[PDB]
């Protein structure tokens, strides 16, 4: 009583500025690696929502406020059980953690170094484009750390839940001192 | 400068295992995806698998789940099939692939019960012809070698035009070839005429200088 | 699986005549609304070459005389032009299923004017009569076609045993075929015998080429 | 004795608010052009000035005395934000007229010129060189929605408009694959400081 | 194809106001921004102004702030630049252009006190020249023509190659230019050339075939 | 308000060889990350024409002979292989500020063998007799170098007066340099004298070609 509402008003002004800082930041500053934040606050406000949803069902103001509590429960419930689902069906066949991003249907994998990089791409079309910017690479507006045009594959992967898309550099170009453009497409699908 | 060089032509028993590797070089070895295909008779292309070198992640045909396995080897950037059951329907030629564009050399196996023969080359002479023209036609037989092939060739590879070689014959469990060349008459026996054989399974180099009567 | 019959199997053009190469396929190898049908051409001794992607896209340096697109359940590889070095065959495949089944198979040859054999004797030596056996060949160079039938007439009478016919490819340069007619002797028959004689009947010639060698004269 | 429809009155605006966010972490940032946008605007504009409240309703009722600072070190600095948002905002629709300046994301628009017209979307993935894709009649320049250009007629110019400089952007190379569609880039070119 | 067509040149008196007319054919019009450059005497370029078509937003340099205005017609798909109170340092040619590359053709403005004379062209023959060489020269003078430009042609513009088209000098507040075509000797005098000589201010185009002497 | 001044005035290159431009502004271009001056060349007659847009990319179709180099203050205009179709002027624009500030412009032409000018002397016309004036004229073909020196003699006497000189610009296939010597005469000038003597000296030679001409003769 008392200081406990007042430990419940501070405990929510945190984790509200928490919430203020993924939100505006990790995903729109500059896309990149920091995508843990938005994770971790979404895996905290998941069970956060359920839990006073179920307080305000308990506990009702009147008929409208339980319904309406039990209806925001059930579309919570319903949005949790999606995303495990459509996560668990892209990391039973790739092992890469980026499956856990909040609405990813595909990965990305692209090879330079010696090394690939997955990044959760969240739509491809049947032609997908490289575009290096200086000691950068972007492809399908995800920020694929730093590759030279020169030493870009000519085979990149994609891997959807059913299916393996196989693309390679079809066309390809450069304007700058070492920035250029590329366009891969399909040539084989690979059923998983 | 993307090239995959395979091994090389090889007579196995049957039930043995002969292990295929593949060379590559040019490239960043580990994220592409090798792929085999086996060619039979001449004209019959199959698929086999493929094998991601990053992961050991496979996928092989139906009818080739148990008689191939795929291997990558990522210190010397090799590919390392090898065969399992080698029956006589396998006499193949074996290729790699990439992205379905840098093949492979091709290597040849060949089942068989039989020895590495020497290639018993009887260079002969033509008899008492009088008339020597800038187009004549000579040749050199090879008889009773085995396996294929022979790297038929003449003057170690100087005459690179207007050589005909013939493919092999087989009888009595043995290969026949001939080769001709339109040699002119201004190197004919002014200059010296060899045909050259090579065996690569008996590892012989024996050329002959073709000598009239 | 998938099954592939290509309809053609031996197709003969010219320099300038259209070549139509029709490839099938079981089922269909449609797959996010493009249908993956690969088109290969490999030469004799060479590994295939990727001539086609997904129907109708080009592989980078390869020429644009391949481009026939085709579509549905119907793929076919049409050669305009025609040039003189594409003497090879053509293979059909699918990059969508499992198996990935490659096609049958289709030996293209050009077309050239008829020329006569080039009939040139080789006579056997005393090496290999030494070695234990004698071989005597016809050696028909440069002609057209293959329906070509070669004959012996050693010492009078025909003789149709012991006889290896070997042909050749198309040649990449000028386009002719080649024969080697082998035939294998022991040391006694060679004895024998003296007036080995050869013919071939062509279409081209109206009459049988006659070459002969004798062993007393050598 | 009215604690209890307070605590019940709180936590039920507190489930729907928590709801409000959690359909916007997730199914918002991906899609980014038309749909679940109305959320994400609604959410990141009130993002600001709740937090600012909370750590005001914080401060008014506190604990100790450290809390007493640091609600009013977090209430100062989300203030500060909320302003420099404002003045940004004010400044990008003063030197460009149009509502799109008011979004929260970023204060920089992209500015195409289609089909006689112009049209301004945000543009959060500013960089050197803009790229720009065509789908037989549809066209996205990064990851935005631009109406429905085809490839023929591809705008040679594009502008970016920020709340100081006003950069221009030439076509610079471009490439075709399909019947209709196509990826064109835009590097800078003489940006103008007014 | 991005054009840019101007419209003429024109000379203005000391003090009075005058309009170009940049008129653009190709490509969508409001959303390039026009770009106005002035190229003074000899070779010396000055920025004047960009202005957006869409927008209707202009920026000015600060020595052609409110000495030239910068319009657009959207139905037209033109721009116009007006320049008020012109003085003798304003003679210069006027580009327009949009992305640095798509250039007008130019626009010569006269600012002067004068008025516009047709030239008087004496066309000039060597009289009994009796060159022995094959490459004699001929030509014809233009005198007493006000302003510029005036343009000459051989044969009404078949006589494309071995033109010489000089700079015009300048005395007593008149233009004199001069033109000369090495010609073969088999050609004069039986063959008829004309020195097609066209003066755009006083539209006096004529043709000015050479009197042999 | 941006002073940029150009340190070459007039270029002597030959075909081949590298010719170097410097335009040294004096405050700074640079804009974010990049320096934003453009290369303009501009021939005679014509607009200019964009070589280089942020001072190292290049102008699509523009070839690569020409390049950009730099950073900061100083900034060159590089060509190693210098064509025929090459003599023009050049310029450099800021493009970052406000004002936009050209260039104070350099102009390259192609260095020539030398050569010696064709000469040819033009008697006055009966149009400008009946006008009333005379009007002698001298076209200088095609020469190598600039500095050549004409004189014109009016019977042994030398005339300073009426005497003008007009060149043209260097052409864009060969380099030469040609000239118009004119000298205009009224009626009583013209009826005094009668031989005339149009002089031009060059350095590729020692003796002055003499071209002089009579009336009587004419």
């Amino acid at each position: 009583i008392i200081a406990i509402i007042k430990d419940w008003n501070f405990a929510w002004s945190l984790i509200f500025l928490l919430i203020t800082i993924v939100l505006q930041y990790g995903y729109p500053s500059r896309s990149m690696t920091v995508y843990v934040f938005k994770m971790f606050v979404l895996w905290l406000l998941w069970p956060s929502s359920m839990a006073l949803s179920i307080f305000s069902a308990v506990y009702p103001i009147d008929l409208a406020s339980q319904i309406i509590s039990g209806i925001v429960a059930a579309v919570s419930a319903m949005m949790w059980i999606s995303y495990f689902v459509q996560s668990i069906r892209l990391f039973m066949r790739t092992g890469s953690w980026w499956s856990f991003n909040p609405e990813t249907n595909c990965l990305l994998n692209v090879p330079f170094g010696g090394t690939i990089v997955v990044r959760p791409l969240v739509e491809d079309s049947t032609s997908v484009t490289a575009v290096v910017t200086r000691g950068h690479l972007k492809m399908a507006g995800m920020h694929f750390g730093a590759c030279d045009y020169d030493r870009l594959p000519k085979e990149v992967t994609v891997a959807k839940p059913n299916v393996l898309i196989y693309l390679k550099m079809v066309k390809r170009q450069s304007y700058g001192t070492n920035s250029g453009v590329a366009i891969y497409s399909r040539y084989r699908i690979g059923n998983y | 400068e993307v090239q995959l060089q395979q091994s090389g032509p090889e007579l196995v028993k049957p039930g043995a295992s002969m292990k295929i590797s593949c060379k590559t070089s040019g490239y960043s070895f580990t994220g592409y995806t090798m792929n085999w295909v086996k060619q039979s008779h001449g004209k019959n292309l199959e698929w086999i698998g493929l094998i991601n070198p990053y992961n050991g992640d496979t996928s092989y045909n139906q009818k080739f789940k148990g008689k191939a396995t795929l291997t990558v080897d990522k210190s010397s950037s090799t590919a390392y099939m090898e065969l399992l059951s080698l029956t006589s329907e396998d006499s193949a030629v074996y290729y790699c692939e990439v992205i379905n564009t840098y093949w492979g050399q091709g290597t040849l196996v060949t089942v068989s019960a039989a020895k590495t023969t020497p290639p018993s080359v009887y260079p002969l002479a033509p008899g008492s012809a009088a008339q020597t023209n800038s187009m004549v036609t000579l040749g050199c037989l090879v008889k009773g070698y085995f396996p294929e092939p022979v790297t038929v060739t003449w003057n170690s590879g100087s005459l690179s035009s207007g050589v005909h070689t013939f493919p092999a014959v087989l009888q009595s469990d043995l290969y026949t070839l001939s080769s001709s060349v339109t040699v002119p008459s201004s190197t004919w026996p002014s200059e010296t005429v060899t045909c050259n054989v090579a065996h690569p399974a008996s590892s012989t180099k024996v050329d002959k200088k073709i000598v009239p009567r | 699986d998938i099954v592939m019959t290509q309809s053609p199997a031996s197709l003969a053009v010219s320099l300038g005549q259209r070549a139509t190469i029709s490839c099938k396929a079981s089922q269909s190898i449609d797959y996010d609304g493009d249908n993956y049908m690969n088109w290969y051409q490999q030469k004799p001794g060479q590994p295939p070459k990727l001539l086609i992607y997904t129907t109708s896209n080009l592989e980078s340096g390869i020429p644009a005389r391949f481009s026939g697109s085709g579509s549905g359940t119907d793929f076919t590889l049409n050669i305009h032009p025609v040039e003189e070095g594409d003497a090879a065959t053509y293979y059909c495949q699918q990059n969508n299923e499992d198996p990935y089944t490659f096609g049958g198979g289709t030996k293209l040859e050009i077309k050239r004017a008829d020329a006569a054999p080039t009939v040139s004797i080789f006579p056997p030596s005393s090496e290999q009569l030494t070695s234990g056996g004698a071989s005597v060949v016809c050696f028909l160079n440069n002609f057209y076609p293959k329906d070509i039938n070669v004959k012996w007439k050693i010492d009078g009478s025909e003789r149709q045993n012991g006889v290896l016919n070997s042909w050749t490819d198309q040649d990449s340069k000028d386009s002719t075929y080649s024969m080697s007619s082998t035939l294998t002797l022991t040391k006694d028959e060679y004895e024998r015998h003296n007036s080995y004689t050869c013919e071939a009947t062509h279409k081209t010639s109206t009459s049988p080429i006659v070459k002969s060698f004798n062993r007393n004269e050598c």
